[PDB]
């Protein structure tokens, strides 16, 4: 379960959403559609918007383990 | 383990840990219960420890003793080493990246690093107390004790104001917490130091019961106030299970060192793990037919990890770094530098472009450097705060209030943003600000008596939430007036979603938790069958089916997909680790090739092949395109596309240049050249075109208002509290429409069932079952239409004229057959590349990160677009600067062309215009521009929105590309 407290950021995070369903609800629905979200994996592609992404705003945002980089796999 | 709310499985110990302070710098302040050996008491009450007073009690034979709870270590890693005898130096130094320095005579620990930008230091008093704590050098912490070596208050050794009060009794513990947030949390204890009962600030009570007596006790039965969480243990030999609220069983076994063995579930999956006597995991076994197999060299580090079907990882390390080497078993191998300071350096990927690391005398970093720009730069001021940071030249800057919160932020084009703060953390407002005396974009945020957030006010509206005492958001308000409320079930899962129409969408779960049935507003119903791993096998759609099937390697491998008519019958050739390179399906058959270090470098869609070269940096340059022709991309510093060269002389060369934010700013040809200018906040309010200017006006709501045109234009809009268009006037009449705040019309010629219209401007449509418009019957024309299994349009006929469209393996369209001819499509991905209509072949050039179309070449010739903020294309004209494309569109998107010297098929952003049916088809989906909405649902319904037909709140400042 899940019984921290939400602060401030989480609440912003999902305020700008769209769709008004929790995290574990919608990542069930996104894993449960395959067909339609199915991509090329490894091409690096320049459209910046994936599948499972859409509706989105024409206006810019520039809002503000952070230093090194995850390389391939960090057991 | 941690099964039960906070309890073990191997024993019955009850472990539950809080913290008190949360700063931003870092500092965490928490502790442990340790149910288990509670008769001790280190000044803190009988078994409580406040996770800083670490003990060791000799000088090496006796054990650290965590607060939790050479002479090498092999089971754990301990590697506590002595120093010079007088001062007792010993540095722990255990397996878990940690250094716990104690010293003799004083009898206290200090420099307690927790990486490499993480230490603690401390300084008690004349007794063995405590007295400060301080990050690196400065004070942070101050203790308080009340003359009896129990801590009560914690200042803050900056400004006198105290931090937690614990609160004790009679019995030598404390019953009180008084964080910093505020919240008194509850405690009661039972005759024998055991926890009783456990009363939230918020009003949730927990409960505990002990079977046994001592410090040997078990916990069983962890109820809590309403039965939310009603937890079942039992023990028996070296075997424990559980149940939950649901009435779900999870058993798991053990050995007598203490690691897991076996685990079962209710419906059958079985994990088991074998070791190696060493302490080591060495064999994996999974509930399907799947071993891992483990094997490690000297010292172990776990150079290899075989999966049964698969390939192995094969991690390296030098003689004790860090990860030196990735095999990566793929075609691609990476490697890294590891000097004895730390600071990881020269990082060789899969392609080139190493990162180096520049630092300063202390430990923070200061530049990264990569190859073809990608410089990041970083200034440090006396403090261990930002100060000023340029990612790719904007070089920001922070000015802080005395405190280690950021006050104010300036940017390199005069637009200040300042943040105001209370007593304490949780912002409430910010504000920005520009070189004028003006306010804009400024939001607002009111909590409630606790810590959550009540309502958030915006320039658009304010939105409020309500709790239901348990942090779960029981209720939400709109701006407008209308509420959404959530019903949960035991153990708190979403079970029902009311609004304020009535509907109400309910959703089903099976005895593993997962999803397992939805019923949405109209009407549906839904299986989603799992196999023994997690993974959907059967959608079981209440009229048709998908049937996916796997290749025992954990990808997608075929789908049988059909309700009986028209199979699709897809498949898949996934490799080890990605790279699908294969789609087949009864028309498509999608082929892929790839370089030695990987690099798709040839794709085959058909008889087609288009190919591209990359470059040293992994620039693709030199791009290939049937028919022979080819492209030239140029670069420039920090990374950016600025010059598109052509394979023809004829052709002239596209230069582009950004602004000091890194936005497209400037684009120009030799005939041609488009500016843009915003006003400071990051909405476009000015367009110009040497002959064409365009200007935008807002309201006070932060929406387009106005639009002047030189050439005979200035229209003017008007909205509701909502954002939906209420009416727009262009140059003589005004247009209004109404809705029902959900995107649905409300006017006198409306007709809706629960979400779907039924008749609109003297227009009737049908739908079935699965709520696809199949018929449409306007003034006296009939159109019926017949998609497929996969809610993808098939065919189309009912007025005069018969229309058949096939796609490929990924849901792109690839052919379409009318009366006109067969036309063939191109596609780049998720983005149209060209097409063929047996004429000739056009190539479409569009923005290197947008949709927006820039120029098209045809028969050896280029047009250069001409568009708005939104991304439709408004004008199209030739290298000579004539009117070759015009066309007005009006408020729902309808094409009105006035000059058709060339034929132009583009939409609002990637859409595909149909001649014979009039409708924009983007990447899976079809829109009508005659009625402003969808005519099928989408698979992301309930998780794009609310209504599964809108397309958006307003066509004037939102899009919506690839479809869905």
């Amino acid at each position: 379960c899940e019984e921290g407290l939400k602060r401030l950021q989480q609440m912003l995070a999902e305020y700008q959403a769209q769709s008004d369903v929790p995290q574990e609800v919608c990542d069930q629905i996104l894993e449960a559609a395959k067909e339609s979200s199915v991509g090329e994996d490894g091409v690096r592609s320049q459209v910046k918007i994936r599948k499972p992404n859409g509706k989105n705003n024409i206006r810019y945002e520039y809002d503000l383990i952070t230093f090194y980089r995850h390389i391939n796999y960090s057991d | 383990e941690k099964a039960g709310d906070p309890v073990s499985l191997v024993t019955g110990e009850e472990i539950l840990t809080l913290n008190d302070v949360e700063l931003p710098n870092g500092f965490v302040w928490s502790r442990t219960y340790r149910s288990s050996k509670a008769s001790r008491n280190q000044g803190l009450g009988y078994g409580w420890r406040h996770a800083f007073q670490f003990e060791l009690k000799e000088v090496t034979d006796e054990k650290h003793n965590v607060t939790s709870w050479t002479s090498y270590q092999v089971y754990v890693g301990a590697s506590c080493h002595f120093l010079n005898p007088n001062i007792r130096i010993v540095t722990l130094s255990s397996g878990d990246q940690y250094r716990f320095e104690l010293v003799e005579d004083i009898w206290l620990l200090k420099q307690v690093r927790n990486g490499i930008f993480s230490t603690f230091q401390l300084r008690y008093s004349r007794n063995h107390r405590l007295i400060e704590v301080a990050h690196n050098k400065r004070p942070v912490l101050e203790c308080q004790y009340d003359k009896q070596g129990r801590l009560v208050e914690l200042l803050n050794a900056k400004t006198e104001q105290v931090l937690t009060t614990y609160i004790y009794d009679e019995q030598d513990d404390l019953v009180g917490a008084t964080n910093d947030l505020g919240l008194t949390e509850r405690y009661e204890y039972q005759d024998q130091h055991l926890i009783a009962k456990r009363v939230r600030p918020t009003g949730f009570t927990h409960y505990f019961e002990w079977s046994g007596e001592g410090s040997s006790a078990k916990c069983i039965r962890n109820f809590g106030d309403s039965g939310i969480y009603d937890y079942r243990f039992h023990y028996e030999g070296a075997k424990s299970s559980y149940s939950d609220s649901l009435d779900n069983e999870w058993t798991f076994i053990h050995d007598e060192q203490g690691h897991l063995l076996e685990k079962s579930s209710p419906t059958g999956r079985t994990w088991q793990w074998h070791y190696d006597h060493l302490g080591r995991k060495e064999k994996a076994v999974f509930p399907d037919n799947s071993t891992t197999q483990y094997q490690y060299n000297q010292q172990g580090q776990l150079i290899s990890k075989l999966h049964s079907s698969g390939a192995q990882i094969q991690y390296g390390y030098d003689s004790l770094g860090k990860l030196v080497k990735t095999v990566s078993p793929d075609g691609d191998l990476e490697k890294a530098y590891y000097n004895s300071l730390g600071q990881r350096v020269w990082d060789i990927d899969a392609l080139g472009c190493v990162t180096e690391y520049e630092y300063d005398k202390h430990g923070q970093v200061v530049k990264r450097e990569s190859e073809d720009g990608k410089k990041s730069r970083w200034w440090w001021d006396k403090q261990q705060r930002l100060v000023a940071h340029e990612v790719d030249g904007t070089l920001l800057r922070y000015s802080y209030g005395a405190t280690d919160l950021v006050n104010g932020i300036a940017y390199p084009d005069g637009c200040v943003a300042q943040i105001s703060y209370d007593d304490y953390g949780r912002r409430t407002s910010i504000r920005y600000f520009n070189d004028e005396d003006k306010v804009g974009y400024s939001e607002e945020y009111a909590y409630d008596e606790f810590s959550r957030v009540a309502q958030i006010q915006t320039p658009e509206g304010v939105t409020s939430y309500q709790w239901g005492a348990l942090a779960q958001q029981e209720a939400v308000i709109f701006p407008d007036g209308s509420h959404i409320s959530y019903e949960y079930d035991q153990q708190r899962n979403l079970t029902k979603l009311v609004r304020s129409d009535g509907l109400a969408f309910e959703f089903w779960y099976d005895s593993e938790g997962l999803l397992s049935g939805t019923v949405g507003f109209d009407g549906l119903h839904s299986q989603f069958k799992y196999d023994s791993m997690g993974r959907i096998i059967r959608k079981d759609v209440a009229d048709r089916t998908v049937l996916y099937s796997y290749d025992d390697a954990g990808f997608l491998q075929h789908i049988k997909a059909g309700n009986g008519k028209n199979i699709v019958e897809n498949h898949f050739n996934y490799t080890l680790g990605g790279r699908l390179t294969l789609a087949s399906n009864r028309h498509q058959t999608l082929q892929y090739q790839y370089s030695s270090f990987g690099h798709l470098t040839k794709r085959i869609q058909g008889q087609f092949e288009i190919g591209e070269e990359f470059n040293r940096v992994g620039q693709r340059v030199s791009q290939t395109l049937p028919d022979k022709t080819s492209f030239n991309f140029s670069y420039d510093t920090n990374g950016r596309l600025s010059e598109i060269r052509f394979s023809d002389d004829s052709l002239p060369k596209i230069e582009f240049q950004y602004d000091v934010m890194g936005r497209l700013s400037v684009t120009e040809t030799e005939s041609f050249r488009e500016s843009k200018l915003y006003d400071g906040v990051g909405r476009l309010v000015e367009q110009q075109w040497s002959g064409r200017e365009k200007k935008y006006i807002y309201n006070a709501q932060n929406r387009i208002s106005s639009i002047l045109d030189n050439t005979a234009g200035a229209t003017h809009y008007q909205y509701d509290t909502l954002g939906y268009v209420t009416k727009v006037s262009e140059a003589g009449s005004t247009s209004t429409f109404e809705s029902d705040s959900f995107g649905n019309p409300a006017l006198a010629d409306s007709k809706v069932m629960s979400d779907r219209i039924e008749a609109y401007a003297g227009v009737r449509y049908k739908y079935d079952q699965q709520g696809n418009q199949v018929k449409r019957e306007g003034d006296g024309t009939v159109q019926k239409r017949v998609f497929d299994a996969l809610s993808q349009l098939v065919e189309v006929h009912g007025d005069s004229s018969i229309s058949h469209y096939e796609y490929d393996a990924l849901g792109r369209r690839t052919k379409k057959i009318t009366q006109n001819g067969i036309t063939e499509f191109l596609w780049e991905g998720e983005r149209l590349l060209g097409e063929r209509t047996a004429d000739g072949f056009r190539w479409y050039l569009y923005q290197p990160e947008t949709y927006i179309p820039l120029a098209v070449l045809e028969n050896g010739s280029i047009y250069l677009y001409e568009c708005d903020q939104v991304g439709k294309p408004e004008r199209l004209k030739d290298s000579a600067g004539n009117i070759v494309w015009s066309a007005s569109y009006d408020v729902h998107g309808f094409a009105s062309i006035d000059v058709e010297e060339v034929r132009n098929p583009l939409r609002f952003q990637g859409q595909y215009f149909d001649q014979e049916t009039n409708l924009h088809y983007n990447l899976a989906r079809y829109y009508d521009p005659k009625l402003g909405r969808f005519i099928q649902q989408d698979p992301i319904s309930i998780a794009g929105g609310i209504n599964h037909y809108q397309y958006a709140v307003n066509p004037i400042q939102w899009i919506d590309p690839t479809g869905f």
